[PDB]
């Protein structure tokens, strides 16, 4: 995407070019506590 | 800019920097002379913000 922040992609673009620009940030983020929750779960039995 | 006597041959484009001043795009957005206004990384309502 064009922007790691999420209110300078909204400031510059309409309701469509963001959509294609936003979906990444939520598909990169999303897979990024997607990792980091399993990454505890898996700890979480470590420690249990 | 966009009202000198003549352009250049797009082989030796000219390049005018614009600084230290307001813009108004909707002055061009308005104008119903152009048949081509496409923004790659803003939108064109969003260059007044
Ligand atoms: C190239 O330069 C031209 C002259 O500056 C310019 O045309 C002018 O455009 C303005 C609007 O920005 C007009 O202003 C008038 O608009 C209406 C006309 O009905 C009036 O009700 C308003 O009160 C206002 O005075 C000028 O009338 C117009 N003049 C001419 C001779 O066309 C172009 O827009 C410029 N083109 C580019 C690409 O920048």
């Amino acid at each position: 995407a064009i922007s790691s922040v999420l209110n300078d992609i909204l400031s510059r673009l309409d309701k469509v070019e963001a959509e294609v620009q936003i979906d990444r940030l939520i598909t990169g983020r999303l897979q990024s506590l997607q990792t980091y929750v399993t990454q505890q779960l898996i700890r979480a039995a470590e420690i249990r | 800019v966009f009202n000198a006597t003549r352009f250049a041959s797009v082989y030796a484009w000219n390049r005018k920097r614009i600084s230290n001043c307001v813009a108004d795009y909707s002055v061009l957005y308005n104008s119903a002379s152009f048949s081509t206004f496409k923004c790659y990384g803003v939108s064109p309502t969003k260059l007044n913000d």
